């Protein structure tokens, strides 16, 4: 605040307190295997080339 | 060097948003039945007084004999009690639904409602209960009694609706930035015991007062040199203008005084307080203590 | 709890230091401001600013003089401030010479607005006054400011000097010859019915007298004749209930041996005034009386 003169209004302390709250805003990714990717990634056959 | 208060304990236990309940009313008048040093919390208030057939005018008594304390303090278990000292400046609470100023003589009065409030809300034990008096400013607490004796006199005659729409007027006094609808005292028509007291207190005195003048004004008028009482038997015997042992005398007249005895409790009141600065909003106001 | 405790003399805050000072003594940084000696630290009188306005403030800017609120029926404002010496425009008890005199003075687009709100109604003076104190150091703005005295003497910051309440001579009157070595002064309203108006009657009347039994016993002698005139206004008027002939409320005490007339001074224009001199102020409750 700023002082001032006689015969004027004053300034009386204004203590002043807030509170920021969160946003959220979770993503995910799908993603496609195809089932025999995954059983040959897994069960291993003969040795053929 | 701490200046000396009054210690009081509540018994039930108080939940944190109950004790935050009484801290919004730091400055208030307390009422105390006696200067106890300690005090238990149904002494505080008018509501150890409350009754139902027993009227305003018992308030309005011993509330006069009851010492007003602010509340310097609240914390938990023990809660302070600031005495007022004559003389000394003392921040007290609005209250009060009077508006504050500059300068009034204000004088607590017991609070007063019209059916529901906006806010009845205080703090609240079981069973118990607290009541803060009103601090009306000096001349509205004449105009309350003045209507209240009033309203009471036409209790005796409900019947007429013509009467009721007079005290349908008496029933809503209109201060300045304010709309008070004072309640009958009158229930189901029938009076309070109080009622019927302080209607007696002055209607007999009144009564007395049309034929024990005509006496005693005649001998003392002549002795006179101010002429002022010769006038006054001319009133009177315009006064009959309408349509005994000596022991008699004697407790005629002795009824006539001890009777305004009992109604100067409705008479004379004193001041309490008077105003100095006013807060913003006025929420409260400081003002000097005057007993 | 220790003995030695209740041994100990009881404290004499001058021998303290100032709170401002302890709180800056401990972290020992040194403001700008002084903190040696709060000033104000040492007065029993009680005050509190009263916005007034601008035409008003002559004579009240010499310390010492009454102000009384002025109740109003309009929201705003809801309470004009009034002088005791503009208030004598009104009252019967100024000599006509007097009254044409000040009035000059206190003409203003506010001051006479006062005399008309004293016509607006039936009700009598009293009910729409109430007393506030004594003026000291004016500050005299465009918007007129006064630290009235609700309490104790008037006086000078610092007490450098004792101010003195001033009194017109037109209300002062003296219930006795033998002034007691202490006198209570008692601002007292009288109304003298009449037909046509029922004139205030304001006086000014310092006493020995302090019990309100033995007052009014005394004041029924100088004032029988307003007296008589309230019964005679009864009988003259039946529907008519015209009340209190008058009112009685302390003001404060003085040393009585302290009094002596003076005269205040303005625009060239002096005007002769009792003066009350350790006026110590003491607001009393009205008092009405019949």
């Amino acid at each position: 605040r700023v002082a001032s003169g006689a015969g004027l209004p004053t300034s009386r302390q204004t203590t002043i307190m807030v509170t920021k709250y969160s946003e959220k805003s979770p993503i995910t990714i799908p993603f496609e295997l195809s089932a025999a990717c995954l059983t040959y990634l897994r069960e291993t056959f003969e040795g053929t080339i | 060097a701490m200046e000396a208060n009054i210690f009081c304990t509540f018994d039930h236990k108080l939940s944190i948003a109950d004790v935050g309940k009484l801290t919004k009313l730091v400055a208030a008048v307390v009422p105390i039945p006696q200067r106890l040093h300690l005090i238990k919390h149904y002494q505080l208030g008018l509501h150890q007084f409350v009754d139902h057939t027993r009227g305003y005018v018992r308030l309005r008594g011993l509330l006069r004999n009851m010492t007003l304390t602010l509340m310097r303090r609240v914390e938990g278990n023990q809660i302070l009690l600031h005495v007022p000292t004559h003389g000394l400046l003392y921040t007290v609470l609005n209250t009060g639904p009077v508006t504050w100023e500059k300068g009034d003589a204000l004088c607590v009065l017991p609070p007063l409602f019209h059916g529901p409030l906006a806010r009845e809300n205080l703090l609240t034990l079981g069973q118990w209960e607290l009541v803060l008096p009103w601090i009306v400013p000096m001349p509205l607490a004449l105009e309350i009694n003045q209507r209240l004796l009033i309203m009471g006199l036409f209790s005796l005659d409900r019947s007429y609706e013509e009467v009721k729409a007079a005290v349908q007027q008496l029933q809503t006094i209109t201060f300045r930035d304010a709309t008070f609808t004072i309640p009958d005292p009158v229930i189901d028509q029938h009076l309070l015991i109080d009622m019927k007291t302080a209607c007696l207190s002055m209607s007999m005195v009144a009564n007395l007062a049309s034929e024990l003048t005509m006496t005693y004004v005649r001998k003392l008028a002549l002795e006179d040199s101010s002429m002022l009482l010769v006038k006054c038997q001319e009133l009177l015997m315009r006064l009959d203008r309408e349509r005994v042992s000596p022991d008699d005398e004697i407790a005629r007249l002795s009824a006539l005084f001890v009777m305004l005895r009992q109604l100067d409790d409705l008479i004379r009141e004193q001041v309490v307080f008077t105003v100095c600065d006013v807060s913003p909003d006025n929420k409260s106001a400081t003002c000097i203590f005057k007993g | 709890m220790d003995a030695r405790a209740v041994a100990k003399r009881p404290r004499d805050p001058a021998d303290e230091d100032n709170e401002l000072v302890t709180a800056l003594k401990a972290k020992r940084e040194v403001n700008t401001i002084s903190v040696r000696y709060l000033y104000h630290a040492d007065h029993q009188a009680l005050t509190a600013r009263f916005f007034v306005p601008e035409g008003l403030v002559e004579f009240e800017a010499q310390p010492g003089a009454l102000l009384i609120r002025m109740e109003t029926g309009c929201d705003s404002p809801r309470h004009l401030y009034i002088s005791l010496y503009l208030l004598g425009i009104r009252a019967s008890n100024v000599s006509a010479s007097t009254r044409c005199l000040l009035e000059s003075v206190y003409t203003a687009s506010a001051a006479r607005a006062a005399l008309q709100w004293l016509d607006l109604g039936p009700h009598l003076l009293h009910r729409r006054l109430e007393t506030l104190g004594c003026v000291k150091t004016v500050s005299l703005g465009i918007t007129s400011l006064l630290t009235c005295v609700m309490r104790g003497y008037l006086y000078n910051t610092l007490k450098t000097e004792v101010f003195a309440l001033m009194i017109p001579k037109d209300m002062y009157l003296t219930w006795e010859e033998t002034r007691g070595r202490l006198q209570y002064v008692y601002l007292i309203i009288v109304y003298d019915y009449d037909g046509p108006e029922t004139r205030p009657g304001i006086y000014v009347l310092t006493s020995s007298i302090a019990h309100w039994q033995t007052l009014v016993d005394v004041a029924r002698g100088k004032f029988a004749r307003e007296r008589c005139s309230f019964v005679n206004r009864r009988i003259t008027r039946p529907r008519q209930i015209p009340l209190c002939t008058g009112v009685i409320q302390k003001l404060g005490w003085c040393l009585a041996d302290d009094i002596h007339t003076s005269f205040l001074v303005h625009k060239e224009l002096k005007l002769s005034v009792v003066r009350l001199d350790n006026f110590s102020v003491e607001l009393g409750d009205f008092r009405e009386f019949v």
